RNA sequence: ACCUCGGAGCAGAACCCAACCUCCGAGCAGUACAUGCUAAGACUUCACCAGUCAAAGCGAACCUUUGAUCCA
RNA sequence: CCGAGCCUGGUGAUAGCUGGUUGUCCAAGAUAGAAUCUUAGUUCAACUUUAAAUUUGCCCACAGAACCCAAAUCCCCUU
């Protein structure tokens, strides 16, 4: 299946590049990290890759973790590893072009 | 000289005599042009808006109204094409956009529209 | 090959330049080619081997080399490779000069 | 292949790869996707898209290509509107 | 030189003094010895060894990746396929500049390649030279050019600089003969008719913005006051040019060479022309 | 089982489609996109492909 | 009996792998008929063939199991 | 010397099989995946050799790589 992790911390990774290719959710989406139909996390922007741990909050459609999440003790809360891009470049800069 | 049916003034009989091939609106005099040699090329052409006499005056307004971003401070409508490596064709798309500027004079915004929209609403205040 | 047509100003619209009468009185002289070029050639081996030659050297290819490279150290920032064939009178340069060289000899009256 | 014909002593072109590749003058060859024409109704439109395009070979795969062809097929034609003129050149290529 | 001074100083240059340049001879490497011997750079037992290997692009058994690719016309027709040479304004200028082609008289196929400006290979279908735009903004060449095809930008250069271009058909037969004229006549045939253009390009040599050699010369001016407003160049007016008859000089559509009718027979042995009187003769080399 | 049809424009396009539909199934008419004419129309099914 | 593919054992922690082997199911079904067109950048079953993901853009609306070439 | 005579020719049949493959000296040089009427072979890959171009390569300290419910490995600033 050669799945995995295909970017590891700090890696620099440029737009559309694959991070993670997973059969399930190993791995979460985190800043400026797109999911494809498979569950391959790939690079929204070009940055740093970053893997951390954060609180999950599923989307309330999600039937079944918001299952799990009500039969949960009432201190207890979710955490999952999140892949986020810090991105490096800035969207652009302003450049004389015409002294009118 | 050789002639054979197919020679020219027999394929066209009308048109016989040798200058009838060479017999032969925009002032290339009055424009100014400028070639850089800045991969693309640039053409700028430049003329006084107000003093170009051979448009007419309710489309000199226009122009000077609508293209107003591409007037000099000496009153000078100025455009440029880099589009192409030859400054032929850099010429031609600068002559083409006065042709269409004339023609239209003669016959991302959304989120301004809200802003200005607000603008209004918050103008309120009456001394 | 007919010799160039006298032109009243140079460069040639084409950018062709006659040499210089009288020749320079540099140790060396480099002859133009039969089309009347300046004989500088790229040259690529192995796909990825880019050099320059100047050919047609008559004199002291080696003061041609101490001039190529002073000329060239600059652009480089490093003294440029070079090969000095004294035998068929040539200068192998590595790396892409031709321009830059042709501009060189043209300045210099070749 | 033929090396050397019975007839001229010359090397023969493998028209099977006339018939499948196209050549650039620089030494790129181009070909379709294989199934590109096969069960469309079945293929995913991203799988669609992916065979419908136009790819290059190998290095391995471009030298067995020019083994198996000969010089006339790797000569420069100036066809009058040939939709691969821009690309039988490469620009801007390091090493 | 100093190297002749030195063969002064040495021994006579003979027969027994010759040596390759060094590098221009690589050593024989052939199969005796310890090092070359033994299995002979062929390996071990196999079919690699015993020479039997199979062909070129057998992969095997598995399907080779030459054959289980798609057949696509790439090449379909590629032999039909009509070719120009290009002839771009900046070699043209190039040209005219070092005198190889001359301006002041017309500029046809015939004078390209005597000039050596382009080389043409009929028998690679070849159909003659077409103008490229490349080099327009430094062309300044006042010249009445004949080429097979032409850009806009080309024709606009040409006419701004106060030239002619035209558009002309040459049929492969007329191509090769116009390019080496020279074999021709030494085969001995009367010159033959240029042919008419096939019936996909008629429509090419007969529009006037082509400039093709079939239009109409009435719809001349109009293109040519067309590009120069496209362009914004100032038309000049060639008629009052006093090389105003070379520019105008255009060679019949049936005719391969300037002054030489179809028919004719060039007997270069002793510098003459022979043409037939005969009625039938004549009719059929004018249609 | 099902059956590949080709739904055909009832847009005078001679723009077809395939789909799959149930043998026992009537005969298809659907709504899709003709990119000739660049808007929804109406397709009808003309003949049967085959049968898989 | 099997031969291709997919899922699980079977590899404890990137990948790869215990082939042979164990069990299961697929040559699809359901859905939609933009479930379109294009296109940066990537993954990949250790070759190739093939197979995946995909930003931006355009356009409509407002997805969950296989087979090449030739030939017809 | 007949489960199919002998001779000549095609014929230097073909052989993925067996055997052999001739001066001197130096140098670099190792087990490895896929497909295959394929496992006594071959083609691609990997390795290997030569030449060439260029700039980073290997080692790695932290940091980092999952829930279901061990030894180690990956990745890379330094060095
Ligand atoms: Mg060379
Ligand atoms: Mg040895
Ligand atoms: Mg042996
Ligand atoms: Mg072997
Ligand atoms: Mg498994
Ligand atoms: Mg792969
Ligand atoms: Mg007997
Ligand atoms: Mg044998
Ligand atoms: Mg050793
Ligand atoms: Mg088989
Ligand atoms: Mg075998």
């Amino acid at each position: 299946r050669r799945q995995g992790i295909k970017k590891m911390e700090g890696h620099y990774v440029h737009a559309g590049n694959i991070i993670a290719t997973q059969r399930h959710f190993r791995w979460h989406p985190g800043a400026h990290v797109g999911v494809g139909k498979n569950k391959c996390l790939y690079a929204l922007e070009e940055g740093i890759v970053r893997y951390t741990k954060e609180v999950y909050v599923p989307h309330p459609r999600n039937t079944e973790a918001v299952d799990l999440i009500t039969r949960l003790p009432k201190g207890a809360v979710l955490y999952k590893t999140f892949v986020h891009v810090v991105p490096a470049k800035p969207e652009g800069t302003f450049k004389l072009v015409a002294m009118l | 000289e050789f002639k054979s049916i197919y020679s020219l003034d027999k394929l066209y009989p009308e048109s016989q005599g040798s200058d009838t091939a060479w017999r032969v609106d925009i002032p290339l005099d009055r424009l100014t042009i400028s070639y850089c040699r800045s991969v693309n090329s640039k053409a700028e052409v430049r003329f006084h808006l107000a003093t170009a006499e051979w448009i007419a005056e309710p489309v000199r307004q226009k122009i000077a109204i609508t293209h107003k971003n591409k007037i000099n401070r000496l009153g000078e409508l100025i455009l440029t094409s880099e589009s192409s490596r030859y400054q032929f064709r850099n010429l031609a798309d600068c002559l083409q956009k006065i042709r269409d500027m004339i023609t239209e004079a003669s016959q991302k915004l959304h989120r301004i529209r809200i802003e200005n929209m607000n603008r209004e609403r918050l103008r309120q205040k009456r001394i | 090959i007919p010799d160039p047509p006298k032109h009243e100003h140079y460069p040639t619209p084409s950018g062709w330049q006659p040499p210089r009468d009288p020749p320079p009185n540099l140790p060396y002289f480099v002859r133009r080619s039969r089309m009347h070029n300046i004989p500088v050639y790229k040259d690529i081996t192995h796909g990825n081997r880019q050099m320059t030659v100047i050919r047609k050297v008559e004199g002291d290819i080696w003061a041609l080399q101490k001039d190529v490279e002073d000329f060239l150290s600059p652009l480089l920032g490093k003294t440029p490779v070079t090969q000095v064939n004294e035998v068929t009178g040539t200068l192998r340069i590595k790396g892409y000069f031709d321009q830059e060289l042709k501009a060189w000899l043209l300045e210099k009256g070749f | 292949l033929t090396y050397f014909s019975a007839r001229k002593g010359k090397r023969k072109t493998v028209k099977a790869v006339i018939d499948r590749f196209l050549r650039l003058h620089c030494g790129l060859w181009v070909r379709r996707k294989a199934g590109y024409k096969k069960k469309l109704w079945k293929k995913t439109p991203a799988r669609k898209k992916r065979l419908r395009e136009f790819v290059f070979c190998n290095k391995t795969q471009s030298k067995l290509l020019d083994k198996m062809t000969t010089s006339f097929w790797k000569r420069r034609n100036w066809y009058v509107d040939d939709p691969y003129q821009k690309y039988h050149d490469r620009t801007n290529l390091k090493v | 030189a100093r190297a002749l001074d030195l063969l002064r100083g040495l021994p006579r240059v003979s027969l027994a003094n010759l040596k390759p340049n060094p590098g221009s001879k690589k050593p024989e490497r052939r199969p005796r010895g310890r090092r070359r011997g033994r299995k002979c750079g062929r390996g071990h037992k196999g079919e690699r060894q015993r020479g039997t290997r199979p062909r070129l692009g057998f992969e095997g058994g598995q399907t080779p990746f030459y054959i289980r690719i798609p057949k696509y016309g790439f090449n379909e027709g590629h032999s039909f396929r009509r070719q120009y040479k290009p002839l771009s304004l900046n070699r043209l200028q190039y040209l005219i500049d070092l005198g190889r082609v001359d301006p002041s008289q017309p500029i046809d196929l015939t004078q390209l390649v005597n000039g050596r400006g382009v080389t043409i290979q009929p028998l690679k279908r070849d159909y003659g030279v077409q103008l490229v735009e490349e080099g327009a903004d430094t062309f300044t060449a006042k010249v009445n050019i004949e080429v097979q095809l032409a850009s806009e930008l080309a024709i606009a250069a040409i006419e701004k600089n106060g030239g002619v271009v035209t558009t002309a058909f040459y049929d492969p037969r007329s191509l090769d003969i116009v390019c080496k004229p020279v074999p021709f006549f030494l085969r001995g045939q009367p010159i033959p008719k240029r042919m008419l253009p096939p019936e996909e390009l008629v429509p090419y040599y007969t529009d006037a913005k082509n400039r093709g050699y079939l239009a109409d010369p009435a719809k001349f001016p109009e293109a040519r006051l067309e590009l120069a407003r496209k362009y914004g160049y100032i038309l000049p007016d060639i008629t009052k040019d006093e090389l105003f008859k070379m520019l105008c000089t255009r060679k019949d559509p049936r005719q391969i060479f300037f002054g030489l009718a179809p028919g004719w027979v060039v007997n270069m042995a002793d510098k003459k022309i022979l043409k037939p009187t005969d009625e039938n003769l004549l009719k059929y080399y004018t249609s | 089982k099902n059956i590949l049809v080709r739904m055909v424009s009832e847009a005078g396009t001679g723009f077809c489609f395939n789909t799959k539909r149930n043998r026992l199934r009537e005969k298809l008419t659907l709504l899709h996109y003709d990119p000739v004419v660049k808007q929804r129309v109406l397709f009808v099914e003309k003949k049967k492909i085959r049968s898989l």
